[PDB]
RNA sequence: GAAGCCAGAGGAAACUCUGGUGGAGGCUCGCAGCGGUUCUGACGUGCAAAUCGAUCGUCAAAUCUGAGCAUGGGGGCGAAA
RNA sequence: AGGGAAGUCGGCAAAAUAGAUCCGUAACUUCGGGAAAAGGAUUGGCUCUAAGGGUUGGUAACAACCAACUUAGAACUGGUACGGACAGGGGGAAUCUGACUGUCUAAUUAAAACAUAGCAUUGCG
RNA sequence: GGUAAACGGCGGGAGUAACUAUGACUCUCUGUAGCCAAAUGGAUUAACGAGAUUCCCACUGUCCCUAUCUACUAUCUAGCGAAACCACAGCCAAGGGAACGGGCUUGGCAAAAUCAGCGGGGAAAGA
RNA sequence: GAAGCAGAAUUCGGUAAGCGUUGGAUUGUUCACCCACUAAUAGGGAACGUGAGCUGGGUUUAGACCGUCGUGAGACAGGUUA
């Protein structure tokens, strides 16, 4: 079940996009950025526990694992596998190029 | 009765009670009738106009509203200390939290919340939701309801403080 | 005014006062 | 999930703890039934001289209900308006 | 759409929550409760695995036959949804008030009113 | 004479010369957490409530600020078909001593017959 | 138009109603004062010289409680709820 579905597609419901997960899976950079993005003390158990594939935040080590084992997290994963789709991919899908010298 | 009594010539006295609001004037006229004649609730301002009590034949008690004398030097923060206002009705009650903490005891208030090892008051009120289950959406510290519940506590005799009489 | 006897008075026994 | 009951670990015993069983309560959610809290409700020469919709209280009892009978106005009856 | 009570005497109305499994649940207290407190994780389909039984027959700890609903785990797979319709608690901090369960003004007032158990008094051998 | 001492009255405490009720006449009266009580020192009473009140999160057309869609009416047609109300009628301005005009006076005006809506006024509240 | 009116911002006065004159908080209360935006947040009438658009307070049928007075039925200095 999602909580409040008539308003899910809201942009202030938005969530974290899957190439941006990509992003904060390869550079831990960018992660820092949406860490500092944030506050600390607002977050689930202190920002202590957090899933960067779901891009969400957990009260404890005991719900992190139990969230790990759902298929939520194996959907995020899946995806995550099969590709987010980038600009790039959007370029070549039409055979267009960037021509730099 | 040794008033009424110097007061004998007339038919009887009028005693009124004053005070700032919450010090217990209904109260006292209650005790003092031994019956619940007085409204009374630790709220400020229930009693809101003057009434008339039969205390003896030639005794009147005259309850009055509580007043509160403007001073250029009060703060908002010494009338919510002193029990002007509710609590609920007040923006950001967090920031009157270092003043109970300045003027209740570190070690009373311990006892009392069973809590130890906060460095400042916002610290202390996370701490004490996190504690009580005092939580929002996604488990944040509830610290408004914490700060309002202190400040009730503080108000309402839950919490140990007074002010020490000076020394001769 | 009469001599003031608060000895037999017992103070509230708030939960701050136990140890 | 109350007594009663079973097993284990203790404790000199009296007792303690754990895991079960058990199915009590003018307990509770809630269908019927009974009732009637709320809606800028419908209706206002109405379907109706008190009805309709949603919502609500209660639902194993101080619960609901048929027939026969008794109490008849200076009266009766009344968990008393 | 964006904002989220800026509306109004007043969040009136509407929306949001809702079934089930699991983690977890404070103050206060008559220790019985509060409590479904609060706050979180998950829920489709398909293919499997494991566990929970009965009858007959001289270490039978073995053979034969028969049968039903639950419980847990794994892989795969669709997705904007997975209690997919239906059905279905918003929650919390407090104050006053009446102990509660219950009852009444049929046709404007269901309540701090009445009754209730408990307590106290009076009269009568 | 004794009290349910219920209602009720009663600021205390000492003396005396009264000597019993009523006395009467003077004098003066202002521990940042303890002690004591058979764990507690309470009514700041738990649960329960279609009781009344303030606030917080979430939530949303309550609002900014309105728009759109559906069904049933309202609309038209066929059939069927009342009632409330009704002195007579219904455009206004100024004046009309009795602080009131629809009709009088002086003006503005003023064109058949109609349909759908609206609630200023007249009517309309078992008023 | 005037003023030490240098400029800027102004203050006083005159003609003028063509055109504007807002958004909020506070009911332990004569709901009136605060806050900000703005060019500015001016004041009144057609009701209040009784009076059927809607909805809150003066405001008050019948239910109920507390306070004052009364022996009581009850009335009120009054306060609360439907
Ligand atoms: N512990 C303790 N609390 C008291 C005492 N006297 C009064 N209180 C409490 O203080 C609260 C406030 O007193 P109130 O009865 O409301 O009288 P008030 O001071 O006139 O307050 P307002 O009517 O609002 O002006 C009451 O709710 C009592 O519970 C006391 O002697 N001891
Ligand atoms: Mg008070
Ligand atoms: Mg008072
Ligand atoms: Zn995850």
């Amino acid at each position: 079940g999602v909580f409040a579905k008539r308003t899910m597609t809201k942009t202030r419901r938005r969530l974290r996009d899957l190439d941006q997960i990509e992003r904060d899976l390869r550079s831990p950079r960018h992660l820092q950025q949406y860490k500092e993005t944030k506050a600390a003390e607002d977050l689930p158990g202190l920002g202590l526990y957090y899933c960067i594939e779901c891009a969400k935040w957990f009260e404890s080590e005991t719900s992190l694992v139990g969230h790990r084992k759902g298929k939520p997290h194996k959907r995020r994963l899946k995806q995550l596998k099969e590709g987010a789709y980038t600009h790039e991919e959007a370029m070549a899908a039409i055979g267009y190029r960037i021509d730099n010298g | 009765r040794q008033f009424s009594v110097l007061h004998k010539d007339r038919k009887q006295i009028s005693v009124g009670l004053i005070g700032y609001p919450n010090v217990g004037k209904s109260s006292i006229i209650n005790a003092l009738r031994g019956k619940a004649v007085a409204k009374v609730a630790p709220i400020p301002g229930e009693t809101k106009v003057w009434q008339y009590v039969t205390l003896m034949k030639r005794i009147y008690l005259i309850d009055c509203p509580g007043i509160v004398p403007p001073n250029q030097h009060d703060t908002p923060e010494d009338l919510l200390l002193r029990g002007v206002v509710r609590v609920e009705n007040v923006e950001h009650p967090e920031q009157y939290i270092p003043a109970v903490l300045r003027k209740v005891k570190q070690h009373h208030m311990e006892r009392t919340y069973e809590l130890r090892g906060w460095k400042d008051h916002i610290e202390f009120l996370e701490m004490l939701a996190r504690k009580s289950g005092r939580l929002l959406k996604g488990g944040e510290p509830d610290v408004d309801g914490v700060a309002k519940q202190v400040l009730n506590d503080f108000m309402r005799g839950k919490i140990p403080w007074f002010t020490p009489a000076p020394e001769p | 005014m009469g001599k003031t006897d608060l000895s037999k008075l017992q103070t509230r026994k708030m939960k701050g006062l136990k140890r």
